[PDB]
This record gives structure tokens, C-alpha cells and sequence, in this order.
RNA sequence: AGGGCUACACACGUGCUACAAUGGCGCAUACAAAGAGAAGCGACCUCGCGAGAGCAAGCGGACCUCAUAAAGUGCGUCGUAGUCCGGAUUGGAGUCUGCAACUCGACUCCAUGAAGUCGGAAUCGCUAGUAAUCGUGGAUCAGAAUGCCACGGUGAAUACGU
């Protein structure tokens, strides 16, 4: 279960808005081609410490029903066993038995 | 002296004034002062960020999101 | 093969602590856990307690050493040498 | 007609062929071959010596195999005597590109050593 | 050789002149130089010491008789008594011949040295430069791949002090020590 | 925040890819299916050595993209020598997602280059679109696929007998 990863994922949300909009297209202006002989600043790209829990890199999310660690699906905010326990009972749209 | 048994002489008793015309009569530092690494020290000589050809297009000073365009 | 990419890194971390350090020659061990982080100009002459996970290990910073990270001198794993196993209960 | 002999292969198309001179894989060989005149689809046999000239001189301006590897022996050893985990690694021949240690170590760490079980 | 008419001609005034001694002959010159070479080990087997000949070679071509220890109770390693040096003496024209490529070729060729402390010269201003390798002047099969075989270059001289002995080289300009 | 499962000494399990030539190499040459793409991909664009790249209209996927589908096809070439197969290692440069890419990240590419010549004990699935073998897409997914999951290419011996 752990709060730990509920806690994260609340935590996330305000502060992918507040490092992150800013920052949107930052490494590509400032460090990346697009800086050819233009920025190339260190004074300007060792701002990235303040986004880097707001990082794209950080939103591995887990479920959202129960806070339930390892083996998640973004498709339902589930994982294996949680996905088939609401499947079982038909609370998933569209989601049937498959054969072919 | 033992004269047959010595290899030649050719440039040995010749120019006992000689330059450092193509190479140094004594060296520096070959009394190691600090241990030689045989590496150059990067980032201290050359450059923290690479050569940048590839993707040059005119540079556009403000903010765009990958998901923010529709 | 990896590289760095294509940016410009001095660490904001290791920033303030140089600045402050670099001013008198040389002081005390500078704390750090931020051992991603490589080593520039700045840095020369001062020494870095450098956290390996375990403990800090101090590694002094000169002129050949600017080309590395802070990780790379301070070790992480252990290598088992293979002599012979473990084999008994001991009583 | 072998460029140096000792190893090149007797008659083989011109682009395989060439890939034991050393400093020469099959993209460098493929330049050499248009540039000396040759076409890559004759064997090395329908060849006389001063075509054997012409190619060989556009062969020899690359790097010879006795640099090439005190090169990469020097790029070792700098790091292996700094003790950067580059040269930690090297020591003992164990991976520095991220490859694993698990399994399979016969042709890098040698013969069968005693596991209890 | 070349040298030694060109030693007396120019060195030995400005010696003469920069010490303000008595007699022209109060100047230092080079007496014979030994070597040694102090190989160790190789009792039966001479490899070592074909490895060590061949060095040698490089500056002085003579035969190296290998010695042994005439006792053998010292300090060393003993197994079967030991032979350890050469010699390899350098002497007259050979000694003349010498004299100029060290420094000029020989510093060139050594790339790591720790030896030429200052206060280490005694007696005589008698010395034995510790080059760590060997110092190849061109020779026909030196190389057969090999480890360490520095030497003592075993200096000896008419010099009587420890300043009349690092006279000798300074007419080749070499950075030594104060 | 940093380190770690994927450590390393080996053994043991599994799958991939190989040990060949049914193939690899060079130069020329062909037709997919099915689906995925608001952390995402993306025409046009200019930059790039192929790949890629950054910019951006844009998208809802029978529209545009991933995607250059690969094995296979044509000619000449090669004979069990680790090669004309296999390409790991490793040195270097150009590119990427991120404070950060050294051990635990990705992509392209140049040079050289080891293990392995179908494996004693051990060891399993399979009755036909099956087994075999080749590529592709996808769920997850910052950046990692040999795995798993579905799709399409080419596609076998025999089932007497208990």
C-alpha cells in the first residue's frame, strides 16, 4: 500500500506547474542545437535543479484506486491483479474476454 | 681502451655544440613533479558542451510545449 | 556509447560551496552527496568529501582530474575475491 | 595478387578481400577500390602488380594496426593509473559500457572456480 | 674525440676563472667511468644478464664480465651465492665519446628520474647518477623488449670536493639542484 | 540526495542470436499485415555521414507518422582455415531524455577484434497455419526489450503400435 506514493503523486501536480512551465522548452533553448553560438550559459542551465522532481522522468504515477506499487497500466490507473478484480465484477467499459 | 669491441661513432664524438634545433638538449619536468597520467585533463581543456551542427534553425525566444500545441 | 550531450554544467549545488571555499585557498571538507555531478576550474585546489552511499571519502581536486566525476574516484560496489568459499558452522 | 602478403586472401571479390591489410573495413576498402580504377566484383587473382601499386598506395595512407593498438592500450592504461571507475574496471577486465557480470564469463575471467551449493 | 681539446680549451678557463683558484689543474675534470648495472639474480639462467649486456651496449660496447659477491654473507638476497653488476667501465676516448650525448640525447631518452639530489655528493664529489633506464645512444639489437635497468652511472673524478664535483657537466646546460 | 536488484567467483534455468553456405559479402531488386501516437508523435522546414537533429503547422489515425518490414529475388564471389560464418570486447567522433549519464540509460557510425565448428550428465514444446524461422507493431513506456503480448512473410517429420 505505502502513503508514501499517494503523498508523491499529490506532490507532483503543483510542482510540475510551478518548476516546470517555465522550463518547457529550456534545455532545448539554452543547452541543446538550437543554442548554436547563442546562450550556452552555465549561469542559465543551473536553474534544471528546481524541476527535477517535476521531471517527465518522475510521472511513472502507480494506481490511482489504491496507491498499490510495481507492474502498473496508465490505461486504467491499475496494475494486473487490481485491473482483472474490477473486470471480474464488469466495471471496465469496453473491456471484454478476448478471442480470435 | 678496449677499441675493436665499440659499436660506431658517427654521431657520438661528432658536435659536442649542438642546439635544440630538433629536439632539447636537457627537458623539464621529466623529474615528475606531479605523476604523468598520459591523459590531457577534458572540460578543463575543451569544452563542457559539444560542437553543435545538426538541427541549426533560427532561435525563437519563447516558451513551447509539446503537448501545448493542438 | 554515452555521452554528456550538448549542455553547459557547473552544478548549482557545488556552486555555493566553491565560491565560499576558493576565497580563502583551501578550508575544511566540503559535504557533498552530489557525486553525478563532474568536476570544472572552479573546483581546483579544494578537497571534496564525497558520499559514496556509506560514508564521504575525500577526494582532492588538481588540475588532471577535471576530466572525471566525483563518483568515479569514490567506490560503490565490492569485488569477492575467489580463493575459496565459506564452507562451515562455527561453535 | 596479394597487396603485402603474409594474409591477404587469394582470389576474392575486392571489397571482402581487403579487410586483412588492417585500418580497412569493408566501407574504406569500397572508396580504395573506385579510387584506384578497380571494380569492386573482380577476385584479387585477375590482377597485375602495378594495379596492385595503384591500390596499395590509396590503402597505405591510413593508420597501420601496430599504432592502432598502442593507442587503445595508452587510452587504458591513462585511466586504469587515475583510478576512475573507467579504470577500476580495466584492471580487472570486468565490463565498462553498462554490460552485465551474471553469467558467461569464460572468455574474460577464465576457467570453472568452486561454488558451494 | 671531440670533446675533451674543446673541455680543455674553454671549461677549464672559465672554471679557472669563476672559482678564482690558484693553478689551472685545481679545476675538476672526469676520471674513468664504472657503472654498474647492479642486476641481481639469474645465477644459471643469464637471460637477465643478456637482457642487461644489451643496455649497456647502447653506450659502451665492451664485454660485460658479471660479477658475483666474494663472500656471500651480506645483506642481499643469497640462493647459490648471487651475481648482481656489469661495469661496463667508460674510459679515455670511450669516456671522451661519452661525456657529450649525456645530457644533450640522454635526458631526451629519460622521461621519469629520481635521482640528482644536491647534498648526496661525497668524498671526492664522487657520484652515480640513478637514470632509472637505459639511456639508448643508436645500437643494433638493444630492443628485445624489456623492464626497469637504470644504472648507476658510477662518476669519478681529480675533484676534492663536493662543488668540484658538480663542476663536471656544466658546460651542458641540465637544471641541477642548489 | 546518493547507492542497489541487472552485484560476480561460479553453478543452475530460460530466451535470443550463432556455429553456417538453405548463408554472409558487394552492386541492383520486391510485395505486408495489423495497431499505436493530447508526459506523446508530427507534415513542411532547415541542419546531418547513413541514422538522426532542433523548429513547427498539426493529429485523432483508412488522411499524417512511427516505417527504410525483413527473410526472399538478380549477378559475380567464398569452402570448415573461428572463415567468405559470428560479431561480444574496447578506443574515438556525431546525435538524444534529464541537475546528473562512471559503476545501472539510448541511437548512429569508423577501426581492430575474443568466445562459439551444433555441446557428456542435462533438457522441453509440438498433430498443422501447428512446430520451425524471419521481420513488424503494441502494453508498460523520461531514456532502456533479448522478455511478454498480438500481427503478417516463408512453413515440416509423422501419428503404425501401447
Amino acid at each position: 500500500a505505502k502513503q508514501s506514493m499517494k503523498a508523491r503523486e499529490v506532490k507532483r501536480v503543483a510542482l510540475a506547474d510551478k518548476y516546470f512551465a517555465k522550463r518547457a522548452e529550456l534545455k532545448a533553448i539554452i543547452s541543446d542545437v538550437n543554442a548554436s553560438d547563442e546562450d550556452r550559459w552555465n549561469a542559465v542551465l543551473k536553474l534544471q535543479t528546481l524541476p527535477r522532481d517535476s521531471s517527465p522522468s518522475r510521472q511513472r504515477n502507480r494506481c490511482r484506486q489504491t496507491g498499490r506499487p510495481h507492474g502498473f497500466l496508465r490505461k486504467f490507473g491499475l496494475s494486473r491483479i487490481k485491473v482483472r478484480e474490477a473486470a471480474m465484477r464488469g466495471e471496465i467499459p469496453g473491456l471484454k474476454k478476448a478471442s480470435w | 681502451m678496449k677499441k675493436d669491441i665499440h659499436p660506431k661513432y658517427e654521431e657520438i664524438t661528432a658536435s659536442c655544440s649542438c642546439g635544440n634545433v630538433m629536439k632539447i638538449r636537457s627537458t623539464v619536468g621529466h623529474d615528475l613533479n606531479l605523476d604523468v597520467c598520459s591523459k590531457c585533463h577534458p572540460f578543463f581543456t575543451g569544452k563542457q558542451r559539444d560542437v553543435a551542427t545538426g538541427g541549426r534553425v533560427d532561435r525563437f525566444n519563447k516558451r513551447f510545449n509539446i503537448p501545448g500545441s493542438k | 556509447p554515452r555521452s554528456l550531450k550538448k549542455g553547459p554544467f557547473i552544478d548549482l549545488h557545488l556552486l555555493k560551496k566553491v565560491e565560499k571555499a576558493v576565497e580563502s585557498g583551501d578550508k575544511k571538507p566540503l559535504r557533498t552527496w552530489s557525486r553525478r555531478s563532474t568536476i570544472f576550474p572552479n573546483m581546483i585546489g579544494l578537497t571534496i568529501a564525497v558520499h559514496n552511499g556509506r560514508q564521504h571519502v575525500p577526494v582532492f581536486v588538481t588540475d588532471e582530474m577535471v576530466g572525471h566525476k566525483l563518483g568515479e574516484f569514490a567506490p560503490t560496489r565490492t569485488y569477492r575475491g575467489h580463493a575459496a568459499d565459506k564452507k562451515a558452522k562455527k561453535k | 595478387a596479394r597487396i603485402a602478403g603474409i594474409n591477404i586472401p587469394d582470389h576474392k571479390h575486392a571489397v571482402i578481400a581487403l579487410t586483412s591489410i588492417y585500418g580497412v573495413g569493408k566501407t574504406r576498402s569500397k572508396a580504395i577500390l573506385a579510387a584506384a580504377g578497380i571494380a569492386e566484383d573482380v577476385k584479387i587473382s585477375e590482377l597485375s602488380e602495378g594495379q596492385i601499386d595503384t591500390l596499395r598506395d590509396e590503402v597505405a595512407k591510413f593508420v597501420v594496426e601496430g599504432d592502432l593498438r598502442r593507442e587503445i592500450s595508452m587510452s587504458i592504461k591513462r585511466l586504469m593509473d587515475l583510478g576512475c571507475y573507467r579504470g577500476l574496471r580495466h584492471r580487472r577486465g570486468l565490463p565498462v559500457r553498462g554490460q552485465r557480470t551474471k553469467t558467461n564469463a569464460r572468455t574474460r575471467k577464465g576457467p570453472r572456480k568452486p561454488i558451494k551449493k | 674525440a671531440k670533446l675533451h681539446d674543446y673541455y680543455k680549451d674553454e671549461v677549464v678557463k672559465k672554471l679557472m676563472t669563476e672559482f678564482n683558484y690558484n693553478s689551472v689543474m685545481q679545476v675538476p675534470r672526469v676520471e674513468k667511468i664504472t657503472l654498474n648495472m647492479g642486476v641481481g639474480e639469474a645465477i644459471a639462467d643469464k637471460k637477465l644478464l643478456d637482457n642487461a649486456a644489451a643496455d649497456l651496449a647502447a653506450i659502451s660496447g665492451q664485454k660485460p664480465l658479471i660479477t658475483k659477491a666474494r663472500k656471500s654473507v651480506a645483506g642481499f638476497k643469497i640462493r647459490q651465492g648471487y651475481p648482481i653488476g656489469c661495469k661496463v667501465t667508460l674510459r679515455g676516448e670511450r669516456m671522451w665519446e661519452f661525456f657529450e650525448r649525456l645530457i644533450t640525447i640522454a635526458v631526451p631518452r629519460i622521461r621519469d628520474f629520481r635521482g640528482l639530489s644536491a647534498k648526496s655528493f661525497d668524498g671526492r664529489g664522487n657520484y652515480s647518477m640513478g637514470v632509472r633506464e637505459q639511456i639508448i645512444f643508436p645500437e643494433i639489437d638493444y630492443d628485445k623488449v624489456d623492464r626497469v635497468r637504470g644504472l648507476d652511472i658510477t662518476i669519478t673524478t681529480t675533484a676534492k670536493s663536493d662543488e668540484e664535483g658538480r663542476a663536471l657537466l656544466a658546460a651542458f646546460d641540465f637544471p641541477f639542484r642548489k
